[PDB]
Formats: structure tokens, C-alpha cells, sequence
């Protein structure tokens, strides 16, 4: 299902997947996959909290040496404009 | 008829029926983060339609809330009957 | 036995995820469900331990939710401060 | 997951009073923010702190690299 995840990437190299889901607080996180990268994808409760993580996070400055990049395949897509 | 965070969640009716559920989202992101948005269900011969919004908090459903006028979220160009989910 | 904290009184839908959530920058590196409402947790070490019972006990969350966080450890320094 | 720890938030401590444990070390670094880790071999000493925020503001109060209390003096040195 592919409206449900986000990659996220450029967080410490030292956390686990219980420190990938504290990245994302406050959203759901059902699913982390860890592969050998230094990013992990992320299944998150549904679009929405997806859309929000990637605006909240992506580019978050997380110190000097950390600045978070976090994508997903969701557009915002309202029927009628805003 | 789901697991939801007490106090956080609302039941919309009136909802125009041109939205779909990004609409209905986009206008409690205003408030605060949401956790589900759902359009649930038609209603008037389909000219309005039913939906429900949890919010990621329970300071987030109080922020909509705060902006409510007797149960109704007056916006530009709709009004929203917003009524607070009960578990 | 002195990376273990329990935790309870969060909401009742968290997952093991939104339990280690709460528990916020301290590394998490299990969690064991006891309830719909409490977990025992370990952290990395004693030190995250003592800080996140410190931080967390009596936390009101929200109107509803208070979280009770315990633990075996207690600061035990060989001279005094 | 990687094999070290989260970078400039780290110190060397040398200097340490015989007498302290981990748990007065631990005490001394609280105070500028919150600790990972912490460990003793006068003795040395290693702190992690939980940030580099942290870290920096251990490193806002230091004097050539020291931390001066009423008792001790602790050398302190960036983990990079």
C-alpha cells in the first residue's frame, strides 16, 4: 500500500528502529524496513500522517551535521481548491 | 467502531459535496495535526456529506474547538457541523 | 536489570512504536507489552534509566492520561555532591 | 544502524578524583543537559551527552577545557 510510506534519511547513523520511530513523533509508525542504507523506509497510519511528516521533517535541521530528508509518493489533492 | 484517543476525534455533517476527504483535511490542518479524515457516508439526496476528523491531540481537537461557534466551523464559502466524538 | 523502567497510563492504542515515542530522545532498546495500558521497557543504559523516570514520572499528557514511570535505580554516587 | 556514536556529542575527561564513581561524573555533566552514557577508568572518564545542544552547552562553560567545581577541576576534551 503505497499512500502509507515515507523515506527518511540523514538521521544519526547510530539509531534503531525505536529511534527512527522517535524521529516521527507524533505519528503512527506501523513499519520501519532497515536495509543496508542509512535510510529507512517507513509505513506511517495513512496518507495524511504521511503528507504532514514529510512537511514537519523534510529538511529539519536536526544539529550541524544532520539535515533530514524525508519523500513520499503523495500529493495533496483536494477536489475542489482550497 | 475503531480504537481512537478520547476527546480527540469529530463527527462532521454538511460537508459540501464537491470535497473529497483533502478538502475535509486541509481544513483542520489549520488547527493542529490530524491523525484520520474520512469522508464516511452521503446524505440530503448526495447534496452534503458525512465525514469524521481525529486529530493527533487532544490540545489539537481542543484548538478546533476554541474555534467553533455552537458546534459549527464557519469558514469562507462553508459551515461545517462539527460535534465531538464520544468513545 | 537496571536498563528496565515501567511504564503505563498512555493512551491504550499505542503501539510498541508510540510507546518508545513517548520515551523521547532516550534510546529504547525493547519493549515488552504488560497491559493495554503498561509496558516494561530498557533503555540503553542505567543513566537513561534514572533521566527518563525523572522526566516522565507524573507526566500529564493530556486530561486523561497520566503516565506512572518507575524503576530499580537510584543515584548512588560514592562521595557526595 | 551504525558502530558510532552521534557525532560532537562526546567528551574525554581527564582529571577526575579518585574517590568519584560514575554516578558523581554522571552528576557534574546533568547539570548542562541530559547524559548517555558515562563511565570511570586520579582517573579518566568518558561522557556522551544526549545532543550536541547538550554537548554545546557543555562547551559554553568551560575554561581552556575545564570544568571547575568547588572540590575539582575536570580536563575535558571533544570526542571527534
Amino acid at each position: 500500500d503505497q499512500e502509507n510510506m515515507l523515506k527518511i534519511s540523514g538521521y544519526p547513523g547510530m539509531l534503531n528502529t525505536f529511534g527512527i520511530a522517535q524521529l516521527l513523533t507524533p505519528y503512527r509508525v506501523n513499519g520501519i524496513t532497515i536495509t543496508g542504507a542509512q535510510s529507512a523506509v517507513v509505513a506511517l497510519e495513512n496518507k495524511f500522517q504521511v503528507y504532514q511528516a514529510v512537511q514537519d521533517f523534510n529538511g529539519k535541521k536536526l544539529d550541524r551535521n544532520h539535515k533530514l530528508q524525508v519523500s513520499s509518493l503523495v500529493v495533496s489533492s483536494p477536489a475542489v481548491p482550497l | 467502531t475503531a480504537y481512537y484517543l478520547k476527546d480527540a476525534g469529530f463527527h462532521i455533517r454538511n460537508i459540501p459535496k464537491a470535497w473529497n476527504d483533502w478538502n475535509l483535511f486541509h481544513v483542520f490542518q489549520n488547527f493542529g495535526k490530524v491523525s484520520y479524515c474520512r469522508v464516511v457516508g452521503q446524505s440530503n439526496d448526495g447534496q452534503v456529506q458525512l465525514g469524521f476528523v481525529n486529530m493527533m491531540s487532544v490540545a489539537d481537537a481542543d484548538e478546533v474547538r476554541k474555534n467553533l461557534n455552537d458546534g459549527n466551523l464557519i469558514g469562507e464559502n462553508f459551515t461545517l457541523k462539527v460535534t465531538d466524538h464520544k468513545n
